[PDB]
């Protein structure tokens, strides 16, 4: 049950994910990235049961670089949506149903519009500005769209997510830890590993 | 015996090449020809016909020449009920596509599955493949249109102006030194029906023999229409373009 | 239902000695309450001075000891009766139990 | 165990096309004359029983089967090939869009998956194919009526009026003759009886002729008097004395 | 289905399907490469004469596995991709097990390991195409040049060319080349490259491609003009008598 | 060539392909074994021809008793006897594990004519070379049925083999003239040592070895029993008695 | 043709009888097992002067107390690494411990030879039984070294000092009288390198051939090409002394 | 032409057998001489096996199964490794389920039926390996011929190989001797040694390519080589 | 290549190599049978010739009992012979208990022909060119005869025969059915009509036989049985009273 979050402003979308490795107990190491480096204006988060999140490596990404292989092209994250999410639903009937919750993201360089997406563990798959799962919905959701607004840039995106952590450094028990910053505009991924210290 | 009646006319052949190589292209100069042609505002494809006759109904009018997806066509020189088979498995093929990415599919991608089909059955399995050629004829948001041909050799080609059946090196010489980078729907089917006489032995040639199907961009809209023309409309076609025989 | 548990008791005492090895087990059989058998040696001789006595259930170590003799004869017929490796004698044990491990 | 022979069948002949094919058709033209019209009034599926024997009986050996109740069909050939595919095709077609939605595909995409299999014998290693030639008729829903010629191969010949069998080429001109943009479904007929009884010799009982007309939907075939949300089996053949009274016009 | 052996074992030692499997590669047009020292350049050529098409909307040897490995095979465009395309799945086998990009030697063994596959198990036969493997390493500058065999042998070289005549286009490099010095210049490899491929193909700029395979995934094809620059230096100091 | 000495798939002439055919020389090349059908019970004969010294008498007995109810006995070829033996026997446990009854011999006899006849079915299937003569005692009485390699089997009162038929037919006719039945059944066991006898006369090469393994009607009442002590030499003494030289 | 169930008039099968041709076309490599190591080398050869000879592997190692070798097409080698190695690697999964020599050949024979028309279990799909001839050499921790080869029949013999390739046989003529029971290490390095001088229709190079040894303590060692060179150079004095 | 006949596995010969059988019988003299026989209670397998060089070694044919028995084949030995201890381990199966001895006529009843089972079943090659088998039980000692042809016999001895049918004869005469001598295993070990010298018409006896085997009711199956047949030389 | 013999594939004639030889191999058995109906039952007659004193009369036969009300007239080899009864006995238990009702004469004929032309697609399974002919009472229809053909072509039969005579009877029940105009013997009491259909075998073949020289059986209403030696010795005795 970690703390997942992210927002697409107007020309780019960033995620922000919690960095623990905790089963209960302990915590292990202050910095856990779940998520995967797709081609540079694709870019995955995961959250869900730190079991069966871990053990992603490399599946989708797979056939999506022989995609990428093959034709030298990255497809928009709206096609890739509805295949993450189409195996995902058939493993619920399989023998081993499996609960992931992941947001996808990237940029969409044929309509030049950025993309993220909300998937939970039941495949319902949908496109909002934001993204959350668990209970890092309920501390961020009355203060996400309150304050959003379209044209919204980059700058005063960052202290916006900055201003939900502050609710996530008190009212949640659970600590994230620090987080990881991953901008997705027409340039690339730009990796900002920059938060408490920023 | 079984052992002593097996040729094995799959496995290497002292030729250089293939038993079923050599010998699938005769089957191919029998069959209708079907010229395909991709112009600026669409791709043309006209085929022929086998013995047509008096009391022969067009309604359908689709022997040689089928549409896959709205905006992807297909076209196939050989026996019909050998394509048949493979006509509605890459619909299958394509379907997948769309519960896949939900989207619409490059040709390319079904040019090497299908070309496996054949070439699966002289790799194992000890079965003869199709002497049928193909033709696929497709548009893309990135190339723009795209025509293809492939051959029951496994390979594939790409071509602007492509032609198949008899006289194959004749038709495709009339159309290279005709060809032009700027060629608009008219200007590609008038070219096609001028060489379409001279590759059967009939007289001129007829509406009842041509079978016709093209694309272009938008009908009402600015894009995504294709229809199959009827056989009525043929004939409008040749009082449209000035040649009656 | 199906009770793999059951085991007759009994009490062995596997102990190495400097040169020599020293393994002992009762011979009484019993069933709950009551005693089955007053005299039933579990210790066989594996060959090779190899000796393996269980405790627990009699037909699992019966038909895996007895199993086992032949084993360890297994190694002997591409070998040429080559002595086995004596502490690895029975890590090869751990392998056939996986079998059964479901 | 079984179906150890894997090989395909005769490979590509120095002529271009497959031996097994042209052989296909030798036993067409030593079988028996089937035709078909389309009057769009009606189609008549007429065909000829050949009695080797006088001690057969006509009325066991049926060569008009009916498939669905809106097709039928006929064929030219050995008798016991259709047979084997009357076992098949209609549990193929049970397969069909008849379990998926709530009828049996029209005529064209029907056979076209029929046909299939047929291509399929004369593809597949172990498999032999067959010596006949089908003509299947039906009825279409925005088609209305429709007629096919069914080669070995399997490849559909939507035609008007055909015939083939022994002598089909000069029972073909005389279909040739007398057209027009519709006929009457009696008129049909007496074309087919002038035409299938006069090509041959030797029986003239109608026993021996097997007729069956599309089109005409009798109230007792349909079996309940409830709502008729559907006309019903249009699918009718003549009984022995009706096909003796059309010859009697004549 | 079938249960018995394709393949025929000759009793002189040369089996029948790998005797006719290497004249489909002398049928097939051929593929010329050289190695270098931070790069490698691949060329090739086309049967075709009229050319209706485009380099990008028709691919014939362009073939990827890893981001600094580029495959270029010479032969049918049918069992080639198959080898083509079970590499990538085996790229990713590889990081998908061992997170690392695999060596173009461990490689090279998995395309021979299914030509490995049919030159012994029966029920399925062998192909006609011969593959040059040629990669980077990771951490590493120095190309690898591997030929590829339908009968699954490789070797290493410098200079090396599968095609119709290709042995004899080879000897010119066997003396002005040596793999003792290698050029520098990525353009140096280039030089030798042209000269080479006219021998084959001759006239024409339409079926000359050349494909350089650079580190930092880079991979530049060449154009006819700047192709053409290089025939002009042929003709200059060759037509001249001393 | 003329494919009857490959495929035994394709049909012959005169109803039996020549490599049927060829089995049948194989059934007259083995050793002489004949079997006796009376009132009072089946009694089956085999030989085993002494080639050196260094055989061992009363070991090889080629009839195969199935349980203590049926006996049967091949000649010829080893392995195509045995090979049927193995089919009885494991079928004849089934038989009693379904409904918990000894089979009956007619009951037997379909299991074998179904199990040769798949062999000719199939091309890639290898029927046998030998005759399998088989008996017993049932709750009905004494049945005699040889299967023939073609895979014929029918009612017999008595079967040969080895030696040609017509010799053995001599002493078997004769005994119907004078039994109608065959009553005494035990006389026939020394008439048995006497018909075998008959063919020692041509086929006479090296020391010959008798053994008799039979059932009756009404001593054994289904049981099983076998010729040995004051019975054994009793038998052969019979044969030798009507000529010494 | 027709199937494998013909055979010879001798009994034996044709693609058994007829594989010894590939033997021959391979490389001419010869094993020698003496007091001290065992040593092996084979024949590279050339197939042009811009061959290169790093990349290439005649020479594979299936545990570090043995050593293989080939000769042959390479299809049939590479196939018992993922066997032979497998096997050994299996052995120390359940005995731990070094595999005997002897046991190890007939085991891998075992897996060696499986062929045939077809079978449902076993796979038979192999066609010709072998087209390579492979070394087996190795120490034994009862009775020491241990020289044996992988015939193309499938069976394995015994051999003190084995002899392959096309000129095997004018090799393993005169290698009766060369095989000696007080041969040394250092003895037996320039004895092959003389022998494969005379089958070897070029001249010596360190890229024609290469040569290895098995050591009871450091296990399987290649010869590096300036090791290997320094070989060569000892063979041309030690020849020229001869005389 | 002659492979109709022959090739086919099918095929009936016009004598109504199989021609790979008779290459197969062919076999036995191509591969070493074996000599073996049984007295009683002991039984003793003198097998001599040659070798293709002087320095080389022969494969051994012999397969321990248990104490009780053992086997000893010719000619050739393709399937033997896996056939061979595939019957070893019914050999095992007996002991280990059915605790029985497993007499030589059940072991050999299988195997009649599996080498037919290549001819009836198209997709295999027979196998062409005679056998030489022999056990012991309550009843003594018994040897098992098995011929290629499926023979299934038993024998007080025999001799098969090249150029050992002089050999074979000679002893028959001999043949009552032996058995009626007991508790002298020795002797009986010297009597095969006699049929090695009359069985070579070639080369003279070896030490280490000759291979001798014995089982008895105290004895074990076990096989002298070495030192253990210097006094048998 | 092209030559029947093994392969099966279609001939330039039109007509398979194989369905000659199952056409020109039919009375190689020499052996004569009839097949007619009653008016509530079918009578059956084969003839018989066993010219050994060893041969049991009760065991052979070529009319076998299927079903309750269902028999069999088989012509041809005799191990070929009960390869199609033992399948149709087992398929007619099948049918009873799949769709409810006892195997009438319109399936068993048509399951039998079916799988015989399923042999024509398998070239390496041999089909049977065995004469079947299934013979029945309906109680609902009444009785028909289907005579199968070895290429699978079933046709109703009023009257069936075998041998090279059979046209010879035909001829003599032609002019009867022609005059009577009905395809049945419409004469009830069969033991009068089993000596009627006896009439036209003596005239085929013009000799007597014995009460075991002649296999006899009538199929009755809900029944089927076989006549014994004392009801066919009736049957001959009474037919001379007569003429």
């Amino acid at each position: 049950m970690d703390i997942i979050l992210g927002i697409r402003v107007q020309d780019s979308v960033i995620l922000a994910s919690s960095k623990a490795v905790t089963r209960g107990i302990s915590v292990l190491k202050d910095s856990d990235d779940k998520t995967r480096q797709l081609s540079p204006h694709t870019l995955m988060s995961f959250a869900g049961e730190a079991g069966d999140t871990v053990q992603f490596a490399e599946y989708i990404q797979a056939n999506i670089q022989l995609y990428s292989i093959r034709e030298d092209y990255e497809l928009s994250p709206q096609a890739v949506s509805s295949f993450v999410r189409q195996e995902l639903a058939k493993s619920i009937r399989s023998r081993r149903p499996y609960q992931v919750n992941v947001l996808i993201g990237g940029y969409d360089k044929k309509k030049n519009k950025p993309e993220l997406y909300q998937i939970d563990y039941l495949g319902t798959k949908v496109e909002l500005p934001y993204g959350a799962h668990g209970y890092s919905g309920f501390y961020t959701f009355s203060l996400l769209d309150h304050h959003y607004r379209p044209d919204m840039t980059t700058e005063e995106g960052l202290d916006l997510l900055k201003l939900c952590v502050q609710e996530l450094e008190k009212r949640m028990p659970m600590d994230f830890k620090g987080v990881i910053v991953k901008i997705v505009d027409k340039d690339g991924i730009r990796q900002v590993d920059d938060f408490q210290a920023q | 015996g079984s052992r002593r009646y097996d040729s094995r006319t799959t496995i290497f052949s002292p030729e250089g090449r293939l038993y079923q190589v050599e010998y699938a292209l005769e089957s191919i100069s029998h069959a209708g020809t079907a010229i395909g042609i991709m112009a600026s505002d669409g791709i043309v494809l006209a085929a022929e016909r086998k013995v047509t006759s008096t009391l022969l109904e067009q309604d359908t009018s689709t022997e040689k020449l089928y549409k896959l997806n709205d905006k992807i066509a297909v076209a196939v020189a050989g026996l019909t009920a050998d394509a048949e088979i493979l006509i509605n498995t890459a619909r299958i093929h394509a379907q997948n596509y769309l519960k896949t990415y939900n989207e619409d599919i490059p040709v390319e991608i079904l040019v090497r599955r299908l070309s496996d089909i054949k070439q699966g059955y002289t790799q194992h399995g000890g079965l003869r493949p199709f002497g049928v050629s193909f033709i696929y004829a497709g548009y893309d948001d990135r190339y723009g249109y795209q025509l293809y041909t492939s051959n029951p050799s496994g390979n594939y080609t790409g071509w602007k102006a492509i032609s198949v059946g008899a006289n194959t090196s004749a038709a495709q010489t009339l159309l290279q030194m005709d060809y032009k980078d700027d060629m608009k729907v008219d200007d590609a089917i008038e070219l096609a029906l001028k060489t379409l006489s001279k590759t059967t032995d009939s007289s001129a040639l007829t509406y009842d023999r041509l079978e016709f199907a093209t694309i272009r961009k938008g009908a009402n809209d600015g894009e995504v229409y294709q229809k199959i023309f009827k056989p009525q409309e043929i004939k409008d076609i040749l009082v449209k373009t000035g040649i009656t025989k | 239902q199906f009770n793999p548990y059951g085991d007759n008791g009994g009490t062995i005492l596997g102990i190495a000695g400097e040169d020599f090895a020293v393994l002992a087990g009762d011979t009484r059989n019993i069933t709950d309450y009551s005693i089955n058998s007053r005299y039933e040696p579990k210790v066989f001789d594996c060959g090779d001075n190899i000796v393996m006595s269980a405790n627990g259930f009699a037909a699992d170590g019966d038909a895996l000891v007895k199993r086992f003799k032949n084993s360890v004869k297994w190694y002997h017929f591409d070998h040429n009766d080559k002595k086995l490796s004596i502490n690895s004698a029975a890590r090869n044990i751990q392998h056939l139990l996986y079998g059964k491990r479901f | 165990m079984t179906d150890r022979y894997s090989f395909s069948l005769t490979t590509f002949s120095p002529s271009g096309k497959l031996g097994q094919i042209d052989y296909a058709l030798t036993a067409v033209k030593q079988g028996v004359t089937s035709l078909g019209i389309k009057a769009t009034n009606g189609v008549v599926i007429a065909t000829e029983k050949k009695s080797s024997s006088p001690l057969a009986m006509s009325e066991t050996l049926s060569k008009v089967s009916l498939l669905t109740p809106d097709i039928g069909a006929v064929y030219s050939g050995m008798g016991p090939d259709y047979r084997v595919l009357v076992d098949k095709s209609r549990k193929v077609a049970h397969t069909s869009y008849k379990r998926i939605y709530g009828e049996y595909p029209p005529t064209k995409l029907l056979v076209s998956e029929v046909a299939k299999i047929m291509q399929e014998a004369t593809q597949s290693g172990g498999v032999r194919p067959f010596g006949v030639s089908l003509l299947i008729a039906g009825h279409d829903e925005f088609n209305g009526f429709s007629l096919y010629q069914v080669d070995p191969s399997g490849s559909y010949f939507p035609w008007k009026a055909t015939a083939i069998g022994k002598g089909s080429v000069a029972a073909k001109t005389f279909l040739e003759k007398r057209w027009n943009d519709e006929l009457e479904l009696e008129d049909a007929i007496h074309i087919a009886l002038l035409t299938l009884k006069e090509s041959v010799e030797g029986e003239f009982n109608g026993d021996t002729i097997e007729l069956a007309i599309i089109g005409d939907e009798n109230p007792d075939l349909l079996g309940y008097t409830g709502i008729p949300t559907d006309k019903g089996p249009r699918f009718r053949k003549l009984t022995s004395q009706e096909i003796n009274d059309r010859l009697e016009a004549l | 289905g079938y249960d018995r052996a394709l393949s025929i074992f000759s009793p002189d030692g040369h089996i029948f399907q790998v005797e006719y499997a290497l004249e489909a590669v002398k049928r097939g047009t051929c593929a010329v490469g050289v190695k270098g020292k931070n790069c490698v350049v691949l060329g090739c050529e086309r049967r075709s004469t009229l050319k209706l098409q485009d380099t990008r909307i028709t691919p014939s040897k362009v073939s990827k596995i890893d981001s600094h490995v580029v495959l270029s095979f010479s032969g049918l465009n049918a069992d080639s991709r198959i080898l083509i395309e079970k590499a990538r799945v085996e790229a990713q086998s590889h990081r998908l097990t061992l997170e690392d990009p695999v060596t173009v030697e461990y490689l090279t063994r998995y395309v021979a390991g299914v030509q490995q596959r049919y030159t012994q198990s029966g029920g399925v036969r062998p192909f006609g195409v011969s593959t040059l493997i040629a990669g980077f390493d990771p951490r590493d500058d120095e190309p690898k040049l591997y030929q590829t065999e339908p009968s699954g042998i490789y070797s290493s070289w410098s200079a090396q060319t599968i095609g119709r005549n290709s042995k004899t286009v080879r000897e010119f490099l066997e003396k002005n080349y040596d793999r003792k010095e290698p050029p520098a210049t990525v353009e140096e490899c280039v030089k030798l490259t042209v000269r080479s491929l006219l021998e084959v193909v001759q006239t024409g700029a339409k079926n000359i491609e050349i494909t350089v395979v650079k580190p930092d995934s880079d991979i530049v094809a060449l154009s006819s003009e700047e192709i053409n620059q290089y025939v002009t230096q042929i003709e200059q100091e060759k037509q001249e008598q001393q | 060539g003329t494919g009857y000495d490959l495929s035994n798939s394709v049909f012959s002439p005169d109803g039996r392909n020549f490599q049927v055919e060829y089995a049948v020389k194989a059934v007259e090349n083995g050793t002489t074994s004949i079997g006796i059908k009376c009132n009072d019970g089946v009694v089956f004969a085999v030989e085993k021809l002494i080639t050196s010294k260094l055989l061992v008498p009363q070991k090889n007995v080629k009839i195969q008793v199935v349980d203590r109810h049926i006996g049967c006995v091949y000649s010829g070829l080893i392995p195509d006897g045995r090979h049927l033996v193995n089919r009885g026997r494991e079928e004849a446990a089934s038989f009693k594990k379904l409904y918990k009854t000894p089979i009956p011999i007619p009951a037997f006899a379909d299991r074998l004519g179904q199990y040769v006849q798949a062999h000719t079915l199939y091309n890639s299937v290898r029927p046998f070379g030998v005759s399998t003569i088989f008996g017993g005692v049932d709750k009905n009485g004494a049945h005699l049925y040889m299967l023939e390699p073609s895979g014929s089997y029918w009612g017999y009162k008595g079967a040969a083999t080895g030696k040609g038929r017509q010799s053995a037919k001599a002493e078997l006719e004769k005994l119907v003239d004078h039994h109608p039945e065959g009553l005494s059944a035990r006389e026939a066991v020394k008439q048995a040592a006497k018909i075998i006898y008959l063919a020692h006369e041509d086929n006479k090469e090296k020391d010959f070895e008798l053994e008799i393994s039979w059932c009756s009607l009404s001593e054994t009442n289904g049981l099983h029993k076998f010729v040995k002590g004051d019975l054994l030499q009793e038998a052969i003494d019979f044969a030798q008695k009507e000529i010494n030289g | 043709d027709r199937g494998v169930s013909t055979f010879s008039p001798e009994g034996r099968l044709f693609q058994v009888e007829y594989s010894l041709e590939a033997i021959k076309l391979g490389s001419t490599a010869i094993g020698i097992a003496t007091k001290e190591g065992v040593v092996l080398g084979v024949e590279k050869r050339a197939t042009s002067p811009l061959l290169e000879s790093d990349s290439i592997e005649k020479i594979v190692e299936i545990d570090r107390h043995i050593g293989c070798a080939m000769s042959g097409l390479t299809a049939d080698a590479r196939s018992m690494i993922e066997h032979a190695r497998t096997a050994a690697v299996t052995h120390n999964l359940y005995y731990d411990e070094d595999i005997n020599v002897e046991s190890l050949t007939q085991s891998v024979c075992d897996l060696a030879l499986r062929f045939g028309e077809g079978a449902s279990g076993e796979e038979r799909l192999m066609s010709r039984p072998f087209g390579v001839a492979l070394l087996i050499a190795g120490h034994d921790a009862d009775d020491g070294y241990q020289l044996f080869h992988a015939e193309p029949s499938g069976t394995f013999y015994r051999y003190n000092a084995k002899a392959i390739g096309s000129g095997s046989e004018g090799a393993q003529a005169e290698l009766l009288n060369e095989w000696h029971s007080s041969l040394t290490l250092k003895e037996a390095e320039l004895l092959v390198l003389k022998i494969l001088k005379q089958v070897m229709e070029e001249k010596l190079d360190e890229n024609n051939a290469q040569l290895s040894c098995i050591t009871k303590q450091d296990g399987f060692k290649i010869y590096d090409n300036e090791k290997t060179a320094e070989l060569i150079k000892e063979l041309k004095e030690k020849e020229a002394a001869e005389s | 032409f002659r492979n109709n006949y022959d090739g086919d596995t099918v095929t009936f010969s016009p004598t109504g057998r199989l021609f790979q059988v008779e290459y197969a019988l062919e076999a036995i003299k191509q591969g070493s001489v074996t000599v073996g026989l049984r007295s009683n209670t002991h039984a003793v397998l003198v097998a001599l096996k040659r070798n293709a060089d002087e320095l080389s070694s022969y494969q051994k044919k012999i397969i321990k199964c248990d104490e009780h028995m053992g086997l000893s084949l010719a000619g050739l030995a393709p399937d033997a490794r896996v056939l061979s201890n595939y019957l070893r381990q019914q050999c095992n199966y007996s002991s280990l389920v059915f605790n029985r001895k497993l007499a030589v006529e059940r072991a050999g009843h299988l195997l009649c039926d599996k080498a037919q089972k290549n001819t009836q079943s198209y997709g295999g090659r027979p196998y062409g390996v005679g056998l030489l088998i022999i056990g012991y039980d309550k009843s003594g000692a018994h040897l098992l011929e098995f011929q290629p042809s499926g023979n299934v016999t038993e024998l007080y001895g025999t001799a098969i190989g090249a150029r050992s049918q002089g050999a074979k004869t000679y002893l028959e005469r001999t043949l009552d001797t032996f058995i009626k001598i007991d508790g002298n295993p020795d002797e009986l070990i010297k009597a095969g040694v006699e049929a090695i010298s009359q069985s070579l018409r070639d080369e003279s006896l070896t030490v280490d390519n000759l291979s001798i085997a014995i089982v008895g009711k105290d004895t074990p199956f076990t096989i002298y080589d070495g030192e253990a047949v210097a006094k048998y030389i | 290549a092209g030559y029947d013999r093994h392969i099966t594939i279609f001939s330039p004639e039109g007509r398979l190599y194989q369905v000659e030889y199952a056409f020109k191999a039919t009375n190689q058995t020499n052996i004569n049978s009839l097949a007619v109906r009653g008016k509530d039952c079918t009578v059956v007659i084969s003839q018989k010739k066993v010219p050994d004193k060893l041969l049991d009369p009760t065991t052979v036969s070529y009319i076998f009992c299927i079903s309750r009300t269902i028999g069999m007239v088989v012509n041809g080899p005799i191990p070929d012979a009960r390869n199609a009864a033992l399948r149709a006995k087992a398929e007619a238990a099948e049918f009873r208990y799949k769709y409810g009702y006892d195997m009438p004469c319109d399936v068993l004929a048509k399951r039998m022909a079916n799988l015989s032309q399923i042999y024509t697609q398998r070239a390496y399974m041999r089909p049977l060119g065995v004469i079947l002919t299934f013979v029945s009472v309906d109680e609902e229809l009444g009785p028909s005869i289907y005579k199968t053909d070895p290429a699978g072509y079933y046709v109703g039969y009023k009257a069936t025969a075998t041998g090279p005579k059979q046209q010879e009877i035909t001829t003599n029940l032609e002019n009867h059915f022609k005059k009577s105009k009905i395809d049945h013997i419409n004469e009830e009491s069969w033991e009068k009509v089993v000596e009627f259909a006896i009439t036209h075998m003596i005239d085929a073949l013009g000799t007597e036989f014995s009460k075991n020289d002649l296999e006899v059986g009538v199929a009755t209403k809900d029944k089927f049985f076989t006549l014994s030696a004392e009801n066919i010795e009736e049957r001959l005795v009474a037919i001379a009273e007569q003429d």
